This record gives C-alpha cells, sequence and structure tokens, in this order.
C-alpha cells in the first residue's frame, strides 16, 4: 500500500479546509481509511474513517458535526472535509489504511500503512 | 471474542483474512442466518427457509457454547445445511479462541479469531455484514427464540444495508 495526502496549508479558525488523500493497493488492504493528527509533544490520535463502502464511519467526539470523511473508490481517495475549523485543529494529519476484518478502526495500532501527513494550521 | 470459519477447499491472520475475503467475495450468499446457537432445531428451521428461497447462506451464531463438541457441531452444519461460512460469538478471550479452534483447523477447516463480544460495538462484524452487503446479501434471516439484543441489532442491520428482514 502507498498513500499521499494533499490539501493541508493555513487557515482562519471557523474557516474550512478539504483534505485528501491518495491510495493504491486493493480493496482487501485499504478497506477501511481513516484519518488522525498529531501535535507537537502530542501523541498521534484518532480522527475519522470510513469503511470501503461507507456504510460504517468513525470520528473523534471532538470532531464530530465539523468534520465529515468520504470517499471515492474508483480512484481510491479518501477525503476530510472540514468545516468550523478551531485553533486545537492545529496539527499534522496522516491519513492511514486499515486491511479488511483489522479491528478497530479507532486504534491506530490497527492501520498496517500511514501517509507522510499533511501540516495544518489554524490560526 | 469471534470465531469465523470456513471448510476445506481446493484451494497468518493477515493472510488468513484475506482468505475469508475473497470467499465472501466469491460466494456472494443472499442470506445470513443469525441464531443463538444451542439449538440445531432452530438452526435447521432458519436453513429451510434459506433453501426456499434459494438463497446461499452464512450462519451467525450469537450465543455459542463450546460444551464438549469442540465445534464439531459447526462440522455438522457445513454438512447439513451446506453453509459458506459459519461465524460463532463466544464468551472466550481471542487467545483461549484460537487455541480451542486448533481443533477444528486439525480437521481442515479454516478458522479465524477476532475480539469482541456479541453485545458490544464490533468494526470486524461491520466489516463482514458491509462486503456481505457489497457482494448481494438481500436478507437476514432471524431464527426462533433469539434474545431481544439481537432482535434489535438485526432490525438495525436490515436498515443499515437495506436488507428484508425474515422471521
Amino acid at each position: 500500500v502507498q498513500l499521499q495526502e494533499s490539501g493541508g496549508g493555513l487557515v482562519q479558525a471557523g474557516g474550512s479546509l478539504r483534505l485528501s488523500c491518495a491510495a493504491s493497493g486493493g480493496t482487501f488492504s485499504t478497506y477501511g481509511m481513516g484519518w488522525f493528527r498529531q501535535a507537537p509533544g502530542k501523541e498521534r490520535e484518532f480522527v475519522a474513517a470510513s469503511s470501503w463502502t461507507g456504510a460504517n464511519t468513525y470520528y473523534a467526539d471532538s470532531v464530530r458535526g465539523r468534520f465529515t470523511i468520504s470517499r471515492d473508490n474508483a480512484k481510491n481517495t479518501v477525503y476530510l472535509e472540514m468545516n468550523s475549523l478551531k485553533p486545537e485543529d492545529t496539527a499534522v494529519y496522516y491519513c492511514a489504511a486499515r486491511r479488511w476484518l483489522g479491528g478497530s478502526y479507532f486504534d491506530p495500532g490497527n492501520y498496517d500503512f500511514w501517509g507522510q501527513g499533511t501540516q495544518v494550521t489554524v490560526s | 471474542a469471534f470465531l469465523i470459519v470456513k471448510g476445506p477447499s481446493e484451494k497468518r491472520n493477515h493472510e488468513k483474512a484475506e482468505r475469508f475475503f475473497e470467499l465472501l467475495v466469491r460466494e456472494g450468499v443472499e442470506a445470513i442466518i443469525i441464531a443463538r446457537g444451542v439449538s440445531e432445531r432452530e438452526i435447521e428451521q432458519a436453513a429451510k427457509l434459506a433453501r426456499e428461497k434459494g438463497f446461499e447462506a452464512l450462519a451467525f451464531l450469537a450465543e455459542y457454547e463450546r460444551r464438549d463438541r469442540q465445534f464439531d457441531d459447526i462440522i455438522e452444519y457445513f454438512e447439513r445445511y451446506g453453509f459458506k461460512a459459519v461465524i460463532v460469538a463466544t464468551g472466550l478471550d481471542e487467545k483461549e479462541l484460537k487455541q480451542a479452534a486448533q481443533k477444528i483447523e486439525e480437521k481442515g477447516f479454516k478458522a479465524l479469531a477476532f475480539s469482541g463480544r456479541i453485545d458490544q460495538e464490533n468494526h470486524n462484524i461491520n466489516d463482514i455484514f458491509e462486503l456481505l452487503q457489497r457482494q448481494g446479501l438481500r436478507a437476514i434471516i432471524a431464527a426462533t427464540g433469539l434474545s431481544e439484543r439481537e432482535l434489535s441489532w438485526a432490525q438495525r442491520a436490515a436498515q443499515q444495508y437495506g436488507l428484508d428482514i425474515i422471521f
């Protein structure tokens, strides 16, 4: 599996920003796709994740209502629509791939493949 | 924890999961049977009500008890009903389940254990129902005698994946 994020940058509080992650690899290996984030000094934490069909999506409590994950399987791309951004949302955002039947979507240890991260700064 | 079982085929957890993925993809069963897993009569009734529809089936045993059968009763279900796979929800943790499962693997049946309880949010069970849905699942068949928890979960599942639900 190969992953690559894009869409990060600088945005004002209350502003919106849309992240993209292009994935290569098959349906089994990328069945679940997730977004994690890490701020300086802090642990990489779960943000949002989606199953292949999108019939199951999962969100961090800090983020639901404001963030929306979606997928375009034909391009094997996953998006994170971020609205109502808060300064506490500042972090490097990583996309990650979790194989089918790989366990809890919330646990970063269940994701075998990771992107390189995209900086999101809210000032 | 849960155990998913498939019969021997002419054809570790990572590779094993991919074999089950490929299976559900090729089989495209139209029905999943949800039963407690103790009474064979109950499973027998639900299986008939699936063949009557010309549906291939997966079996989900929600309150499975090992007893002294060492999963021989799961093997008998493959033989008598032709289920494409069987899922059992157990009171065991993963390591003991994988251990107990060794007996059925000794007979050629492939078995994969994953963590969980029937009453708790389970993402792996969601992966299975979703993939079934993607590959053509049409109906949930609720066998007689289910707990209200499973009956309720089944109705939500039918609603989520757009399935007919049959009692």
